[PDB]
RNA sequence: UCGCCCUUGGUCUAUUCUGAUCUGGGGCUCAGCUAACGCGUUAAACACUCCGCCUGGGGAGUACGGUCGCAAGACCAAAA
RNA sequence: CGGCUAACUCCGUGCCAGCAGCCGCGGUAAAACGGGGGGGGCAAGUGUUCUUCGGAAUGACUAGGCGUAAAGGGCACGUAGGCGGUUCAUCGGGUUGAAAGUGAAAGUCGUCAAAAAGUGGCGGAAUGCUUUCGAAACCACUGAACUUGAGUGAGACAGAG
């Protein structure tokens, strides 16, 4: 048709000798993912995997932003109109794309040339190669909007060393590219001004071998070491404080040290924590610690259950309230459904992790082609 | 594996002779007088052995499944004060009917000897030619080498080969079946051979286009 | 950044101070012109160095023969030590210092040779054809690149700003630099270390 | 021969078509391919520094200043003219007048040169 | 505007064979930029920018090393929609690769698109 | 070109070698 | 459409001796072209517009005719 | 039946008699002339002459040239003619889409049936012209504008014009 000319502009394709690149080009929303963009991306990557004339694939972003996450305004307006089906379809499409990225048969490389938030990391970090630049900033501010770090973010944050995944998922702390190399979330590093050099090198490789691509990326990459003021030089604080059993224990211990030691990092971390919804902090901690000992299909499954519970407004409307407060009204002062952490019960946070497939319903479960893909990651 | 071991034994013999020659040159540098002459004669004998052994490794090989054909045998001449000096040149082509084609030109005293030298040289410059569906070229191609203009047109599968003898021989040996052609201008057989090889290496296959433009190329009947 | 320190080490050798009036095919390696000189990008120098060193290191695994050709007397010792380390027991000092002067030493390597006198010393060609040639011929005193291109053998060479297109086209692994003593030492030290690090990985 | 491309692609096509047996170096080239850079359009830029007119104005004065150029110890220490030009440039970026900037920079240089002269005089008195 | 169109296409070809990254075109026209949009869509050039198209227009083109020859016709050539395919067979040297650019009442189009839309017109030129 | 631009904001990395100054003294 | 060395006549910038940009005139050359010799930004290169001219040698720039010229002759110019 | 061109020996002749499309054969061992013998190609035909196209890109639209091979006018100026920048607007002559009329039959092409050296039907083609109604990018025409090609001015010059 002719109505899909905007979607083909939103997800461009650049072709090279034996490789294809998907480019996100939605500059109004800072390359935020919509449902047709995810559908086009899934179609493109399936066709490129099927094609034996394509050796490896790429994902880039145009502008100063790589991907700012999912486009939640459309989902908010859909939830306001009663029906919850549009949010559902967007979520299993997005998690299906993330599962495709995690189990992809050819090499895939992501160029992260700007701000990466939310599911923007979810479509790239399960990949085989990841390139970070000096403009790359990674954050996970889902608790401060009333939602949870989905799209496989409970898979790769939970596998970081120590308890840094909990700190990142609860505070929404920014990571730089050098720090992302140090955490193992990025494979290679290069400057922004040097990206045409690596992109021209990668474009005209005629190899299927991931070792050749890795050697080429390392040869054209840049050598960096983390600074003294990095987050990873304070990892022992993360393991001391964010390793506690419950959220209130962490908050109380950090408050006690702020009363005793007056640690400026502790004050800044408290100001980070106090801006989040009490419900999603607990759901986030539970899902981060549950995802440490399970595979990607399982993680995406219970992340889908959490998402589908959070959009039905079963126990809270913190999703719509956070979206409205920080995107629509822009007064940036949300009021959660529990104002306090102590109001959140165990039964409320177990409603998000429940087997909704046991309620005589089928589309409340995440479908995944585990038999055809035969997972190996 | 007999040629493997008969080459390995000659390689080890050559290495041993080279070590011995290096040691004797070393002991010749500090030696003066009649002992110097005796070492010089010993070194000359070693050099003769090494030259004979190096000659013994130069066995020309032909490839099985290839057909070799004469394109041109010519009598050329050079003039001296004693009269004309007449030699023969031979131009030959070879191919395996599977996309591999080569050629060589040789000169000797007789026509038979020139053909033999070209036959020994003909497997030393082999090209691989891409064909469309093992029977024709991908597209129409026009090249020129000097004043020999060559046209080639692809054809459907029951057409046949329409070519003159030089072009027909080279296209037959490369494995083509359905091509029309035309030689325009000079019909120098050696320049015709070179124009045929220039034309067949300038064809852009659908794989080549697919790699050059980063796009999928599809046959139209599969569309 | 550590990468700035690596670039600073390449600048310490002075390998970026090339000769003026650069050719057309060299300007992809240049940063600019200043003080009557062509200034070479040391970042591209490092990338080309890494490519050449990784290619030479990968030939240790397949037991490929690497032939060094040096025609500058300033680099006799560096290239001599490198060839002694890399070629192993198959090192010949006479061939390494004299055979490149003969036109045809690779394309006609099975031709007979005759002992004459003390002379310029008798040296024969290599018994096996090399799988790579590493060339240090700034003044083009030998026909090494032409014979290696004739025989389909890869060439690793350091390219000056004034290299002809007919020579540049046949160099498989160019390294754009001024061939100073320090840069040739760094190049040969990197080549040596990569080769023997790959060679120790096989028990050798 | 008449085949097009570089050594790698020509050799791949020859080996794949069963024309030539595979050379030893072919896998080593495929593991570490020769480097490639983008097209440059051939316009080499004259490297100009903002302090260069002031450095060349210091060349319009006393030429005998330093043996730093044939000292051959390092290529990363500035000489007297470059640090003069940088002093004038940062003074201009402060907003001071131009001629006053050259006057004070030259006076500071002359003071430093007289101070190292009297320091070397102290060395000679101890020598 | 046939002469300046041929001038610009030849300038592109000549700097293409020098291995250059970009060219400057002047004078330009709307026909020239439509020809370049068709060339960019088929991947023969990377990108092009139009500067001041209503006072004194110049065009920057980004090159990739992909075009062999671009030609503009210097004479009038009418073609019908049913005539486009045999003309393109006789005009492209390979008779396979490349595109013929036609000025139609529906706009400036490549030959496949003009066959699909069933519209004829004037042949501007071709590239391959 | 980032690194060359950084290292050009330094002392004198654009100093001619001894052989080039020798040849320039030779030509005049 | 890669450059290098000179030079004619200007202009600008200079940083004390040179750079830049026009303008013509030369030498050399990467490409590309050429039957070869060679040409090569003043192309015989990559393209285009318009004009003149060629179609085996000899007979022949001859015969005939017209126009022009004081003449000498000139221009257009065949066939057997 | 020497080569081009598939097919060879004996006898006779001796630059004669003769052959010959071209190159060339014949002057004592002629596969080339003439006869014997054998063989090759076509075949109720097969050669020779005339005539046309092809090969001939050898008048080159497709598809050639002009430094040294045929061929740049001695050099200009200008008539007709040919060719030649940009934007916006209008228009509908060319252009373009559809419909209608016409494009005789036979012949060429496709297909089937018939027939057995024989016929016919239905199509396609007939690249065109006229009329009607759409389209508006290009060419032409009209209007308003632009400055990059051409031409002026002011100020500096050089020159065996
Ligand atoms: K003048
Ligand atoms: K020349
Ligand atoms: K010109
Ligand atoms: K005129
Ligand atoms: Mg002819
Ligand atoms: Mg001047
Ligand atoms: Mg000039
Ligand atoms: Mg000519
Ligand atoms: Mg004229
Ligand atoms: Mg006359
Ligand atoms: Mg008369
Ligand atoms: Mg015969
Ligand atoms: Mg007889
Ligand atoms: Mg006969
Ligand atoms: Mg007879
Ligand atoms: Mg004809
Ligand atoms: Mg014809
Ligand atoms: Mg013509
Ligand atoms: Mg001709
Ligand atoms: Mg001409
Ligand atoms: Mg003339
Ligand atoms: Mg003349
Ligand atoms: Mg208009
Ligand atoms: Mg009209
Ligand atoms: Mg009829
Ligand atoms: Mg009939
Ligand atoms: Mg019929």
């Amino acid at each position: 048709s002719a109505s899909d000319a905007d979607v083909q502009d939103q997800v461009s394709v650049e072709g090279k000798a034996k490789s294809r690149a998907a480019i996100l080009d939605r500059p109004s929303s800072l390359n935020a993912l919509s449902a047709p963009m995810v559908g086009r991306l899934k179609r493109l990557y399936e066709s490129w995997e099927e094609n034996p004339a394509i050796s490896f694939v790429l994902m880039k972003g145009s502008g100063k932003t790589f991907c700012s996450g999912a486009d939640v305004l459309p989902l908010y307006h859909s939830i306001n109109e009663g029906n919850t089906e549009e949010c559902k379809h967007f979520f299993g499409s997005l998690y299906n794309f993330v599962y495709l990225q995690g189990t992809y048969l050819k090499p895939n490389i992501a160029i992260m040339d700007g701000v990466t938030m939310g599911c923007g990391g979810g479509i790239s970090i399960p990949g085989m190669f990841r390139v970070a630049t000096d403009k790359t900033v990674l954050a996970h501010p889902e608790v401060q909007i009333g939602f949870h770090p989905d799209a496989g973010a409970s898979y790769y944050l939970s596998r970081l060393p120590g308890y840094l995944g909990e700190y990142l998922a609860l505070t929404g702390q920014k990571l730089d590219g050098v720090e992302m190399i140090a955490c193992g979330l990025a494979t290679h590093f290069c400057l922004h001004s040097r990206l045409g050099m690596v992109e021209e090198r990668i474009g005209k490789l005629l190899t299927d071998d991931p070792t050749v691509i890795e050697a080429s990326l390392a040869q054209y990459s840049d050598l960096v070491y983390p600074d003294n003021t990095s987050v990873l030089h304070k990892i022992e604080m993360i393991d001391r404080y964010f390793g506690l059993d419950t959220v209130e224990e962490i908050i109380e211990a950090m408050e006690n040290e702020v009363a005793d030691s007056g640690n400026e990092w502790c004050k800044k971390t408290l100001k980070q924590v106090k801006e989040a919804s009490p419900l999603s902090l607990k759901i986030t901690l539970q899902s981060i610690r549950e995802g440490r000992f399970q595979t990607l299909d399982q993680c995406l499954t219970r992340e889908y259950r959490i998402s589908l519970c959070g959009v039905s407004k079963t126990v809270s409307g913190d999703f719509c309230e956070g979206i409205r407060a920080r995107l629509v009204d822009k007064d940036f002062a949300p009021k959660w459904d529990p104002p306090r952490l102590e109001d959140v019960s165990k039964d409320m946070v177990d409603c998000y992790f429940s087997p909704a497939t046991d309620a005589d319903d089928s589309e409340s479960e995440l479908k995944l082609p585990t038999a055809q893909r035969e997972p190996y990651f | 594996d007999d040629m493997k071991e008969r080459d390995d034994i000659l390689l080890e013999k050559l290495n041993a002779i080279d070590k011995k020659l290096e040691s004797k040159l070393s002991e010749l540098d500090h030696t003066f007088g009649k002992k110097g002459k005796r070492l010089e004669e010993e070194i000359r004998d070693l050099a003769e052995e090494r030259n004979a052994l190096t000659e013994k490794k130069r066995q020309p090989l032909y490839r099985k499944g290839y057909d070799v054909h004469v394109i041109d045998v010519k009598k050329v001449a050079k003039v001296t004060k004693g009269g004309r000096v007449e030699r023969y040149t031979a131009l030959m082509v070879c191919g395996n009917y599977e996309g591999v084609i080569g050629y060589a030109k040789a000169k000797a005293e007789t026509g038979q000897s020139a053909m033999q030298k070209a036959y020994e040289k003909c497997f030393q410059n082999l090209h691989y030619i891409e064909r469309h569906e093992e029977h024709t070229i991908a597209h129409a191609i026009q090249t020129s080498y000097k004043k020999t203009k060559l046209y080639l047109w692809p054809a459907p599968t029951t057409t046949g080969m329409k070519a003159g003898r030089v072009v027909k021989t080279m296209l037959l040996l490369a494995g083509f079946k359905n091509i029309k052609s035309k030689v325009i201008g000079s019909r120098n057989s050696y320049n015709t051979v070179k124009a045929v090889l220039k034309a067949l290496n300038a064809v852009e296959t659908p794989k080549d286009v697919q790699e050059k433009f980063g796009r999928t190329v599809v046959e139209k009947y599969l569309l | 950044t550590l990468h700035g320190a690596v670039i600073q080490k390449l600048l310490n050798t002075g390998s970026h101070l090339g000769r003026r009036a650069a050719e057309h095919h060299f300007k992809q390696y240049a940063y600019g012109t200043r003080n009557g000189m062509t200034i070479i990008d040391s970042d591209k120098t490092l990338i080309c160095l890494r490519s050449a060193a990784s290619f030479v290191a990968n030939l240790a695994s397949a037991r490929g023969n690497i032939f060094f050709v040096n025609t500058n007397p300033l680099f006799d010792e560096i290239v001599e030590l490198t060839s002694r380390r890399i070629q192993g027991d198959a090192y010949n000092h006479n061939r390494s210092t004299n055979l490149w002067k003969m036109g045809g030493f690779l394309t006609n390597s099975y031709s007979p040779k005759k002992f004459r006198s003390r002379h310029k010393k008798l040296c024969f060609g290599p018994t096996t054809m090399p799988d790579c040639v590493v060339v240090f011929d700034a003044e083009r005193k030998s026909s090494v690149v032409l014979e290696a291109a004739k025989l389909q053998i890869p060439v690793v060479a350091i390219v000056d700003p004034n290299v002809p297109l007919e020579f540049f086209e046949k160099i498989t692994y160019p390294v754009p630099a001024r061939d100073s003593v320090k840069f040739v030492y760094l190049f040969c030290n990197v080549i040596t270390k990569c080769f023997v690090a790959e060679q120790m990985k096989m028990g050798i | 021969s008449w085949m097009k491309g570089d050594l790698l692609s020509k050799t791949r096509r020859l080996v794949g078509g069963l024309a030539t047996r595979e050379p030893v170096w072919l896998k080593a080239m495929e593991a570490s391919p020769p480097p490639v850079f983008p097209r440059s359009n051939g316009n080499l830029k004259k490297i100009v520094l903002p302090e260069d007119p002031y450095v060349r104005r210091f060349a319009r004065k006393h030429p005998e200043a330093k043996l730093v150029e044939p000292n051959k110890v390092s290529a990363f220490i500035p000489d007297p003219a470059r640090v003069y030009g940088c002093r004038v440039l940062e003074l201009t970026k402060n907003g001071i007048s131009e001629d006053d900037a050259m006057s004070v920079a030259n006076m500071e240089y002359l003071a430093e040169r007289k101070e190292k002269k009297k320091a070397y005089k102290r060395l000679k008195e101890l020598a | 505007g046939r002469r300046i169109l041929n001038d610009a296409l030849r300038t592109i070809v000549n700097a293409e064979r020098r291995g250059k990254a970009s060219v400057e075109l002047k004078p330009i026209s709307t026909v020239m930029s439509s020809f370049l949009r068709i060339m960019k869509e088929k991947g023969y050039i990377k990108n092009f920018q139009v500067h001041d198209p209503h006072r004194v227009g110049r065009i920057t083109v980004d090159l990739q090393g992909r075009v062999n020859d671009c030609k503009a016709l210097t004479y009038r050539q009418d073609v019908k929609a049913k005539e486009i395919e045999e003309y393109t067979e006789r005009t492209l040297p390979t008779r396979q690769w490349g595109y013929v650019v036609v000025t139609t009442p529906d706009g400036i189009l490549d030959h496949e698109e003009a066959i699909k839309r069933n519209v004829g017109g004037q042949v501007l030129g071709f590239f391959y | 070109m980032h690194y060359m631009g950084l290292f050009s904001k330094a002392g004198n990395i654009f100093r001619q070698p001894r052989a080039m100054q020798a040849a320039n003294a030779m030509l005049q």
